[PDB]
């Protein structure tokens, strides 16, 4: 009995962490029709109905969402996808040329002096022997000085040149789920509490995520999750001032975003079946388009996101918001995607408030822009062709990224601005309940059973 | 250096005895030992291995045991092949040392 | 109807039992290993490295000379010198993942010692029946 | 600890030795064939194509009805045909090479052999186990 | 064997389209002289006799 000899056992349930390629899934719905749009092509395998989910018990594990993978992945795959999809494209060399331009005076309110532009210059046709007249409107933010008479040049034209946007394609995100092949598990902590690092007790395992809408946007976050308790702050080191503060939100709030212009369209010939599109003329009076939020809801929200936040830094301090320090006009204002367009919002009346210790509605302008380098790349731009009639979009707004600026011992006070930049810590926000492990079926062990001959 | 000190010097017993020797270090060496047999002519070989495994063949009489600076041979029964001379040796950091050297008599 | 439910028996969830309960139910996961332009290359990496991992497995199960089965056993001694602890405290109060960090260390020997050992048994059965 | 080195048994290195030595080093070399936008996809065909291979002798090997086992005997007698010889020179001193050199021309005829010897005794015990 | 180029260059830029730089060579600074390379004699002599041998 004392003395024993080994044993073999098959299938023990043991796993460790790993990493490895996932894939995607779609929902069939978007496989209806629909078949121009970046995103969403139909090489996703079609989902499957009544997912399931696997309780666990007795188990605790540690997590740790600043040091995971799974996120430069699809960082990668996005911006391929991005790629893929600009390719087949008509191009955009021969434009550069002097133009001759002249200012606008319609009716312009006085707030919109200068700009639009009025500009005119020389083409050539198909046939190459022949040259021809056109002209078109741009707006202020596109166009250059260089040196009595007045000429213009485009802004891109000594760096470089880049592809116009194909007519026919749709930038509406949808869901999508990612799942993992055999052999591998995805684990899920679902503790209503846990603070994005350490251990959790409460684990369950699934197959495919939920589902997920990539958006682009900076110094705020639209259309995310909501919580469940209260407001949550998020961050690796919140005693150092060199990173990042996520905060989440526990109920949505309304914004509507409108550019009440009007605008029609025209086309020119380039040469062998190359078409190209161009701003037609104004109907009548032309306002800024912008935006607007309520006030109490943005009132009532701040205070509690400040009564949370004081857990931290003591009850007897000052808190101060302070509008965006300054720099580029790409991080220093809040820029979104509405209906293929592309606003620029100036952020300056919502972080201008303080607090101490113990139906009218805001309004802010935007701007519009023409040629966009998104990604913070260079020697890539585009050009987003007119749209006719007037837009409107509604959304919500579900988290903020704060960071913290530098002090000077204790003078019971301390200031946040608006950061952001880095289009990783969106992905971030998300995909911070989710582990990925790998299985080990062998084993051994000793036992008093003895081989038969 | 390191001494290792053998005990009885020699001993004189009949066949069949049951019988011990003893093996001590000067300081610990954990347990990089071995134990070793030899008769006069003929060249001495292995008996014991780490003071802890059998060494094949060896008959089973033979148990060793210990550890740290004391290390001890059992056999159960004395047999007239066992009348031989033993040597521990530490298989530990340089250099190398061998036993005083330990002989069975015939009563 | 109305309060009749559904319970089922799931994928790996039984890993915070003792040593002994977890080996009750093993069959289930050995049933779960061979389920079956740049956005859809990659499905071909994934299942390549699927089918060499269960091919893997198959063929170091075979040599041991235990295929075909989920309980085997062998000849090869154990020794108390790769561990400690009694019978009942292993098979009562454990789990496999602290089983899996206490034996870490030593595999690589247990692994060799088991093909040399069927080596001589098949080598003594091929004479023992060759002898007439 | 101090002034012991390493040993191993490794690769094909064996094969120098008589008929019988080799036979004690079969299973490290059966071990050794599974090892684990233009240049991906040669070497995917080359993994694919040694998979095949490792499936199709699999599955010869598994129609002799001998499967899970390094030897196996069988009925066929040998015919003095092909070599006479004798047990004692082959199983001393002819090598493993110059032995597959000299039987190289008779392979496709032994195999069917085994193969309508196996069907058969199947066939046969068959009907005795349904008799019972 | 050593060889060696002893004269000066510069170098400059122009520019052709968009983004497009195109390298050519500068002015020279003083005399000009033509590169070459160095062997040692004796070395070659007796390589040459031994691969004759
Ligand atoms: C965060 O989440 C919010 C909430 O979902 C989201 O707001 C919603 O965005 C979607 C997607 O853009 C909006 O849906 C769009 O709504 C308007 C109008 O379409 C509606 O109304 C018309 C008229 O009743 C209906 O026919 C239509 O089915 C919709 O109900 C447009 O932007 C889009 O509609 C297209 O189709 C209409 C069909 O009539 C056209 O009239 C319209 O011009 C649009 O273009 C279509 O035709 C074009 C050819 O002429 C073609 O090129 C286009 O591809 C397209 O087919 C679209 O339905 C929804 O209304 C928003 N909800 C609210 C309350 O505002 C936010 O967008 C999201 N955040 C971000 C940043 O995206
Ligand atoms: C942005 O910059 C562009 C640069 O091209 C300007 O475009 C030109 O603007 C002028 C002035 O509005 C346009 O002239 C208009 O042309 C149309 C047809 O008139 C033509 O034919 C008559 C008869 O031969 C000519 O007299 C006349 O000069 C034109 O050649 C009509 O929209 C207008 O005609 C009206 O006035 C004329 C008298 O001037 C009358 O004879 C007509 O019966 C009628 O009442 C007007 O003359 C010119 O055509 C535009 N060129 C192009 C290529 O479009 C934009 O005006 C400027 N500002 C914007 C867009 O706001
Ligand atoms: C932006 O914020 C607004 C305000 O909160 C938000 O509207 C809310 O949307 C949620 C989520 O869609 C609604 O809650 C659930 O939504 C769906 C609706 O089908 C269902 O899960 C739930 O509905 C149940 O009851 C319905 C009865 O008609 C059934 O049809 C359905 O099957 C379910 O049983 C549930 O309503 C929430 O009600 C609205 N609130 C409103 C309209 O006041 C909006 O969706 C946010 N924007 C985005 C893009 O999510
Ligand atoms: C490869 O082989 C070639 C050919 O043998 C060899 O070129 C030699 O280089 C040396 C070093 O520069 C030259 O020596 C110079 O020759 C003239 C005449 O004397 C003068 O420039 C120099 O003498 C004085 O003149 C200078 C006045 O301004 C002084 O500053 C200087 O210090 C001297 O006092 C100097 O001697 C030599 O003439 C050539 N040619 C030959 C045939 O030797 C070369 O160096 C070898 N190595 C390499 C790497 O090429
Ligand atoms: C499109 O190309 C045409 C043809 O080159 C341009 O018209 C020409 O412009 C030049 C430069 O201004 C003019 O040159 C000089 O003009 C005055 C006229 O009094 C005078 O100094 C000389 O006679 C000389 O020609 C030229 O007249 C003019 N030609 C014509 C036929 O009008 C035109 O400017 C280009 N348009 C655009 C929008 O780039
Ligand atoms: C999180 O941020 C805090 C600061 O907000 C970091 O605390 C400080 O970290 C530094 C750098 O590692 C420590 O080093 C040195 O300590 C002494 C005393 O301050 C002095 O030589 C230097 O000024 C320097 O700071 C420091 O001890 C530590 N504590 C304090 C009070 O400054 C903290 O390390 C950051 N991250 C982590 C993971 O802890
Ligand atoms: C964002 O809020 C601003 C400020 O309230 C809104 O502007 C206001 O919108 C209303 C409703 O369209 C305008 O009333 C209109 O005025 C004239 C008559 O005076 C006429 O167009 C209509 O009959 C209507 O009464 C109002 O003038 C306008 N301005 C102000 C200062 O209130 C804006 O519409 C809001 N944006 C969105 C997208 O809701
Ligand atoms: C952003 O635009 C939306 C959509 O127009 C605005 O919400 C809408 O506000 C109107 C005016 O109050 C609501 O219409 C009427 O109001 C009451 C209920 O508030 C009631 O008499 C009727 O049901 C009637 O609809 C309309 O319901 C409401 N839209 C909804 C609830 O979907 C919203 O106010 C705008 N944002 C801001 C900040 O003003
Ligand atoms: C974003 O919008 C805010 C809205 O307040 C802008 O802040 C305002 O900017 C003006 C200058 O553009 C500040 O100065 C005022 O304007 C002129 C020239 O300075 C003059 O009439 C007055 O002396 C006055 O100072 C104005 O005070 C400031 N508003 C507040 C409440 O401080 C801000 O400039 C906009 N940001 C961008 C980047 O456009
Ligand atoms: C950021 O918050 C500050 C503090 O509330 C705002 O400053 C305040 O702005 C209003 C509107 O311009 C000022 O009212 C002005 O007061 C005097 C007469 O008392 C005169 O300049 C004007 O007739 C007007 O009524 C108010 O005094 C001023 N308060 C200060 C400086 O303490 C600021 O406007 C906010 N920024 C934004 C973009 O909303
Ligand atoms: C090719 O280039 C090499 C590398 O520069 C030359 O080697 C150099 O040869 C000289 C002359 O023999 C060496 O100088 C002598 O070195 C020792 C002291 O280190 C001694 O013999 C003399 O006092 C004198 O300084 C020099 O060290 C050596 N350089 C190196 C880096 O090894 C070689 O001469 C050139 N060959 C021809 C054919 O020009
Ligand atoms: C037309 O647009 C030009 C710029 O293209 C305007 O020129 C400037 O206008 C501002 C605002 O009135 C003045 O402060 C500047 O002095 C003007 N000159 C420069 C060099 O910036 C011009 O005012 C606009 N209006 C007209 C009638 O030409
Ligand atoms: C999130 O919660 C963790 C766990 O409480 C916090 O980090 C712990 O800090 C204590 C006190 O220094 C340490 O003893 C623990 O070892 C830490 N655990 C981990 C997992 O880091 C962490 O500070 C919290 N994060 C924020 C932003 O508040
Ligand atoms: C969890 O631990 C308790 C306490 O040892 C044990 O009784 C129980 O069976 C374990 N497993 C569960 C609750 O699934
Ligand atoms: C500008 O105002 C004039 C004078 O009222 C009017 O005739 C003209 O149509 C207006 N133009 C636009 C584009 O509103
Ligand atoms: C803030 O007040 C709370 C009230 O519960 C108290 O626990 C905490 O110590 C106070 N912190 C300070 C004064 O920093
Ligand atoms: C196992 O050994 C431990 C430690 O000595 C002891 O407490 C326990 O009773 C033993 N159990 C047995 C022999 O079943
Ligand atoms: C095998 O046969 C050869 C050739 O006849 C002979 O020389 C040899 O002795 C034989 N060996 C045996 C019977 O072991």
């Amino acid at each position: 009995a004392e003395n024993l000899w080994v044993t073999v056992y098959y299938g023990v349930p043991v796993w460790k962490d790993a990493e490895t390629t996932l894939f995607c899934a779609s929902d069939a719905k978007a496989y209806e029709t629909e078949k121009h749009n970046v995103w969403a092509t139909h090489a996703c395998v079609p989902t499957d109905p009544n997912p399931q989910e696997i309780h666990l018990e007795n188990v605790t594990e540690e997590f740790n969402m600043w040091k995971n993978n799974m996120v430069e992945q699809m960082h990668t795959d996005i911006i391929s996808l991005w790629d893929q999809s600009l390719k087949p494209c008509v191009k955009l060399t021969p434009l550069c040329v002097t133009l001759q331009c002249t200012n606008v005076t319609n009716n312009i309110t006085d707030d919109m002096r200068g700009e639009l532009k009025n500009c005119s210059f020389n083409m050539t046709t198909e046939l190459r022997d022949k040259k021809q007249k056109v002209y078109s409107l741009f707006y202020r933010l596109d166009v250059v000085q260089i040196n009595s008479n007045k000429e213009y040049r485009l802004i891109n034209c000594n760096t470089s040149a880049c592809t116009q946007a194909c007519p026919k394609v749709s930038f509406e995100p949808i869901p999508i789920h990612y799942c993992a092949p055999a052999g591998f598990a995805i684990l899920k902590c679902k503790d209503k509490k846990f603070n994005g690092t350490g251990p959790c007790p409460s684990v369950s395992t699934v197959q495919c995520t939920h589902g997920i809408k990539p958006v682009v946007s900076t110094q705020l976050l639209l259309n995310g999750s909501l919580a469940e308790e209260e407001v949550m702050i998020r961050s690796e080191n919140i005693t150092n001032n060199a990173k990042n503060i996520l905060v989440q939100f526990n109920t949505p709030v309304q914004i509507n975003c409108t550019r009440p212009n009007n605008n029609t369209r025209k086309s020119i010939r380039i040469g062998p079946g190359q078409a190209f599109y161009a701003t037609g003329d104004i109907i009548g009076d032309i306002r800024q388009a912008h935006c607007n939020v309520s006030k109490a809801t943005w009132n009532e929200t701040l205070g509690k996101v400040v009564k949370q936040l004081r857990k931290h830094f003591g009850n007897n301090t000052i808190i101060r918001f302070a509008n965006s320090s300054g720099g580029d006009l790409e991080v220093t204002t809040h820029s979104f995607n509405c209906g293929g367009e592309f606003f620029y919002c100036n952020t300056s009346g919502l972080f201008n408030s303080t607090w101490i210790s113990n139906n009218d509605s805001i309004t802010l302008p935007c701007r519009i822009k023409q040629i966009i380098n998104m990604w913070q790349r260079i020697g890539q731009c585009m050009y987003a062709p007119p749209i006719q009639g007037v837009i409107r979009c509604v959304s919500n707004i579900t988290g903020l990224i704060l960071t913290r600026d530098g002090g000077s011992t204790n003078s019971t006070t301390e200031t946040f601005r608006p950061g952001g930049g880095d289009m990783r810590d969106n992905w971030r926000s998300e995909l911070y309940k989710y582990k990925v492990v790998k299985i080990e079926p062998l084993g051994v062990a000793p036992t008093r059973c003895k081989r038969r001959v | 250096d390191i001494q290792l000190t053998q005990s009885p010097s020699s001993l004189s017993a009949s066949v069949g005895d049951r019988v011990t020797i003893t093996c001590r270090a000067s300081q610990d060496i954990n347990t990089d030992l071995s134990w070793y047999y030899q008769k006069s002519g003929e060249a001495p070989k292995l008996l014991i291995y780490r003071a802890s495994n059998l060494q094949g063949g060896a008959p089973s009489r033979f148990s060793g045991t210990g550890s740290g600076t004391e290390f001890t041979l059992t056999i159960s029964s004395l047999q007239p092949e066992d009348f031989i001379t033993y040597y521990c040796q530490q298989r530990y950091s340089f250099p190398i040392t061998f036993g005083a050297g330990t002989k069975v008599d015939i009563k | 109807a109305v309060g009749i439910g559904a319970v089922f028996l799931g994928f790996l969830g039984a890993a915070g039992s003792t040593m002994g309960a977890a080996s009750m139910t093993l069959t289930v996961q050995a049933r779960n290993l061979l389920s079956g332009t740049v956005w859809g290359i990659k499905q071909l990496q994934a299942r390549v490295l699927a089918v060499e991992r269960y091919l893997r497995d198959q063929q170091l199960l075979g040599i041991w000379g235990c295929s075909g089965k989920l309980i085997c056993c062998t000849n090869v001694p154990w020794n108390s010198s790769w561990s400690n602890r009694n019978l009942s405290e292993i098979w009562d109060n454990m789990t496999w993942l602290q089983w899996d960090k206490e034996i870490s260390n030593y595999t690589q020997i247990i692994y060799g010692l088991l093909e040399e050992s069927q080596n001589q048994q098949e080598k003594n059965e091929q004479d023992l029946l060759a002898l007439d």
